[PDB]
RNA sequence: AGAACCUUACCUGGUCUUGACAUCCACGGAAGUUUUCAGAGAUGAGAAUGUGCCUUCGGGAACCGUGAGACAGGUGCUGCAUGGCUGUCGUCAGCUCGUGUUGUGAAAUGUUGGGUUAAGUCCCGCAACGAGCGCAACCCUUAUCCUUUGUUGCCAGCGGUCCGGCCGGGAACUCAAAGGAGACUGCCAGUGAUAAACUGGAGGAAGGUGGGGAUGACGUCAAGUCAUCAUGGCCCUUACGACCAGGGCUACACACGUGCUACAAUGGCGCAUACAAAGAGAAGCGACCUCGCGAGAGCAAGCGGACCUCAUAAAGUGCGUCGUAGUCCGGAUUGGAGUCUGCAACUCGACUCCAUGAAGUCGGAAUCGCUAGUAAUCGUGGAUCAGAAUGCCACGGUGAAUACGU
């Protein structure tokens, strides 16, 4: 299969989905530094293995750091091989 | 570069390029942006000629930046080439604003220099 | 410990130390760290670190596990 | 005199957006005649969900909307000031039809 | 009548007056000199303009947001051409028919997504 | 290789499809996950039940999954407990009573997984190839199906060497999209090698 | 498609060796979480808060810590085994067949010729007739108008104008789309075997595919790809397996390929000035407000986006300037002050101000790209973004000649 063992980045940025998105509006004086919160910010230390800031290009049919996009996760560069699919919104090979 | 200026930023707005004289600084930037009355207030399409109306003024009446500076360093020195530490203090690397001469604050050197 | 949890060091030392802890010693390093602290595991050795004036000898014992290089390594001088 | 073609994205959207489009263009003084029981419909584009040989079955996707009928005569200035500036009802579109 | 139209060209937003007199041009907060007389564009943005009833004879108080200079003046082009309507009401056929009232080639064609210029290779000619 | 697949090219017609939906933006990857998990756990057990065909759709939130199977005799088993067994398994795994529905199929003929599955059985059984080929575009032909094209990969015997034959009687309009073209490639492990089979079948028109 | 540790497949050093990856087995029990001691982490010694549910109460569904085995796996070797994919001739006009005909026969014709010519597209002539694949159109955008239609967008006309068209309101209509027509040798005349085709003209916004794309055949090179994946064969599982911690792909003694910066006055300075679109974004831009020459920070509405932000446009013009000054050009380059991203960024973060004013003043041998919006440019942003473009993608602003010719 190989789809488990490299989809390291898919469980690293699906938590926090809606951990911000309702508590960002009321809670914009913890979210917001009213400079520094030198030992609260820092707690992101302890996880090692995931983290909004370990955000690699979720990709588990490789693995690889590359081949996302946040408004719909569709391939960039694997669209040579799947160029009639339709899946090119946006984004399509530069020939024309 | 200014009216009589130099060290122009490309692609920037007015309170971000005109404000790019010598003469201002860390302490005595405050006196010079005082006597140009301008802020950052004013947008593209809000700017006006007053900028401009008063460059002149500002160059003349208060101290120009060159002058300004070759006084305050300079001239103290350039006639009194006497033993005098104060002309030697300036050159000499050590603080004045409170920089230590070598340890990651080598600052009056001038040039970029380890 | 300026993080007030989980203590870390920064690259500086550890470009040579990790490796010159076990096996023996290296050339001098040009360290500019003044934050990294010392273990336990190098009594009576010191990080040649060129903080800006000249190489500091930083004396450290088993007590000490996070003390920094720069309380233990007096360097700035004014006049 | 009021048709509305009516974009059907999904059901969390939609289930604000059946109410909360026009909710805030009638405060004291707006003409809007208030909700109307507007029995089951289907509308979304002219997009099927999976067109087969049996052409009778004709799936499409069921989503709940509502048509406006603001139909508004003489709103005042203040009751219509946030016409358009709702927090909610994601997907919105006043796609009126005379 | 008071002959108003906004006319555009990619995507502006103009405000074109046209009445009787009104010698004052205002073509957004400019100056007759600075767009239409004895400068860059004394008549680059009014080349179709000559074709037309001439600018100087009719106010145009525009404050048109939008559009390069040349685009610019085709979308002025368009609004006097769309506003003209109530001066000439079968215009909507003369007008059509005398090529006036068509958007011109004479612009950034539009574009899907695509090339730098979706016509030519780019400035990256190496391969 | 410069082809593409048909039924890649097929996305915006009326033939079945495989992931396509329109949903919110937050949940593309649960219901990803979920899809390739079906997909690929409906299938693994189904070596002996040779189903005709197995869609899973996801519209919007909600299941409708189409099983069409090709003999009754292979897929009824012991009165149909496995089936019973595989679609609790499913609905479990998916958490919801999915609407599970079975189509009679039958005319193993026109059917390109059939005739390929027939012709990596022929080749196994260590017998002529050509002859089975050629049978089977014949037998295609003959019950209709104006079009169809068949394709082999080499390996054959104890040789390194490979050759790819095709014999195309028909026809066969790939480029086209109004063409209905079914094709389902299948690959074999023989004594030295694995050898493919492709086949593409042009079933009338709309 | 974005390299501080991680990244990263390498080397070094510490550590684990049924694991750090996944299934099964034996032991009992949930775990998760908080604190520690040593450690650079890895882990080792731990301790507790613990202890949800099933429990015909095993002990499982799950995970906790250890152990033997079937083990897994390796970006380790073979594209010179492959599937699939890509570059190559090549958006080149191509590759074949059925029947018929000519030849004892291999074979030829069809598909050799004329024009369109981009052309096995098309037509004509023709012992050839037709057909199967390629091309064209059948696909998307754009050149005009129309059916349907106005929310936030335009504000024709009506009330003042909360002079920006803000509210209703008209959806005439700019803009927008659910569907179409309009270009199709359609026509006048001539050249041309009358034919085809071409030409001169007219009709219309659009004349001889109106302007661009998606569409790459038989093949093709042992082409490359087992390092994207799968994959036959070649090793072994206390391991050329791996976790962790530094570096390296950017290091130099040079050369090459690409682009950017310029070498300026067709430009530079500050002043006034109207100058875009496609997009992107409830883990986000961040409106506005205060400072920082600035970086960006303290405060902050808005939006689920025809509604809130990037976003003001730039080369340009009139205003004074130097009249080619190694220059106010150019910005590398060697420090400081500093802001933010990030636990942490000299090697390997970005950005701003002062200092930095070097080589380079249009570049030899030469060589390459260019067919109308062409070159030439000016920037704008989006994806990639913890973050780090001169790369790449996407948008506009303007805007010529050369194509006589084989």
């Amino acid at each position: 299969a190989k789809q488990s063992m490299k989809a390291r980045e898919v469980k690293r940025v699906a938590l926090a989905d809606k951990y911000f998105a309702k508590r960002a509006e009321l809670k914009a004086i913890i979210s917001d530094v009213n400079a520094r919160w030198n030992a609260v910010l820092k707690l992101q230390t302890l996880p090692r293995d995931s983290s909004p800031s370990r955000q690699r290009n979720r990709c588990r049919q490789t693995g690889r750091p590359h081949g996302f996009l946040r408004k719909f996760g569709l391939s960039r560069i694997k669209v040579r091989e799947a160029a009639m699919r339709g899946e090119i919104p946006g984004l399509k090979k530069a020939s024309w | 570069a200014r009216i009589a200026g130099i060290n122009i930023p490309d692609h920037k707005h007015a309170v971000i390029a005109l404000t790019s004289i010598y003469g201002v600084g860390k302490t005595r930037s405050k006196a010079i942006l005082a006597a140009a009355g301008i802020a950052e207030d004013v947008k593209i399409s809000e700017l006006s000629e007053g900028q401009i109306d008063t460059l002149r003024d500002e160059v003349a009446k208060f101290v120009v930046e060159g002058d300004l500076r070759r006084e305050i360093s300079m001239s103290i020195k350039r006639l009194m080439d006497l033993g005098c530490y104060r002309g030697l203090r300036h050159r000499r690397g050590l603080p004045v604003r409170g920089q230590r001469t070598k340890t990651n604050a080598r600052t009056r050197k001038g040039p970029r220099k380890p | 410990r300026s993080l007030k949890k989980g203590p870390f060091i920064d690259l500086h030392l550890l470009k040579k130390v990790e490796k010159a802890v076990e096996s023996g010693d290296k050339k001098p390093l040009r360290t500019w760290s003044r934050r990294s602290t010392i273990f336990p595991n190098m009594i009576g050795l010191t990080i040649a670190v060129h903080n800006g004036r000249q190489h500091v000898p930083v004396f450290v014992t088993d007590e000490m596990v996070g003390h920094k290089l720069g309380e233990f390594a007096p360097t700035r001088t004014y006049r | 005199r009021i048709r509305i073609r009516l974009k059907a994205f999904d059901h969390r959207l939609i289930d604000q957006a059946t109410a909360e489009i026009v909710e805030t263009a009638k405060r004291t003084g707006a003409q809007v005649r208030g909700p109307i029981p507007l029995p089951t419909r289907k509308e979304r584009f002219t997009v099927l969900i999976s067109p087969h040989v049996n052409k009778d079955a004709r799936d499409q996707y069921e989503i709940r909307t509502h048509l406006r009928l603001v139909d508004i005569v003489e709103p005042t200035e203040k009751t219509v000031d946030a016409l358009m500036r709702l927090d909610l009802a994601a997907g919105v579109d006043v796609q009126i039809s005379l | 009548n008071q002959y108003y139209g906004t006319g555009r060209r990619k995507s502006s937003a103009a405000r074109v007056f046209i009445k009787p007199g009104n010698g004052k041009i205002v073509i957004n907060q400019r100056s007759l000199e600075q767009y239409f007389g004895r400068e860059t564009a004394r008549m680059v943005v009014r080349q179709p303009l000559e074709l037309v009833d001439m600018v100087e004879k009719l106010d145009l108080y525009i404050t048109v947001k939008g559009g390069g200079i040349s685009g610019q003046a085709g979308a002025i082009r368009h609004g006097i051409t769309r506003a003209l309507m109530e001066y000439d009401e079968s215009l909507r056929s003369e007008l059509r028919k005398a090529g006036f009232v068509t958007r011109d080639a004479r612009q950034v064609e539009r574009k899907k997504v695509g090339l730098r210029k979706a016509r030519r290779r780019p400035q990256f000619s190496k391969r | 290789g410069q082809k593409v697949h048909p039924n890649g090219i097929r996305l915006g017609i009326v033939k079945p499809w495989n992931s396509t939906w329109f949903a919110n933006t937050k949940e593309f990857a649960d219901n990803l996950d979920s899809d390739f998990k079906v997909r690929q756990y409906l299938t693994k057990e189904l070596a002996k039940a040779s189903v005709s065909r197995i869609v899973i759709e996801r519209p919007a939130k909600s299941i409708r999954v189409t099983i069409h199977t090709a003999r009754p005799g292979i897929v009824i088993g012991k009165k149909g407990e496995d089936v019973e067994k595989l679609r609790k398994v499913v609905a479990d795994i998916a958490g919801v009573p999915a609407q599970i529905n079975i189509a009679e199929v039958r005319k193993p003929e026109l059917d390109a997984k059939l005739v390929a599955d027939s012709i990596t059985s022929q080749l196994e059984r260590r017998v002529m190839f050509r002859r089975a080929m050629k049978r089977a575009v014949q037998n295609a032909m003959r019950l209709g199906a104006k079009g169809i094209k068949v394709e082999v990969s080499g390996r054959l015997g104890g040789a390194e060497i490979a050759r790819t034959e095709w014999y195309r009687e028909g026809r066969v309009p790939l480029h086209t999209l109004r063409a209905d073209i079914d094709y389902n490639t299948s690959e074999a492990h023989t004594t030295y090698g694995v050898i493919g089979v492709k086949v593409w079948i042009f079933k009338g028109e709309i």
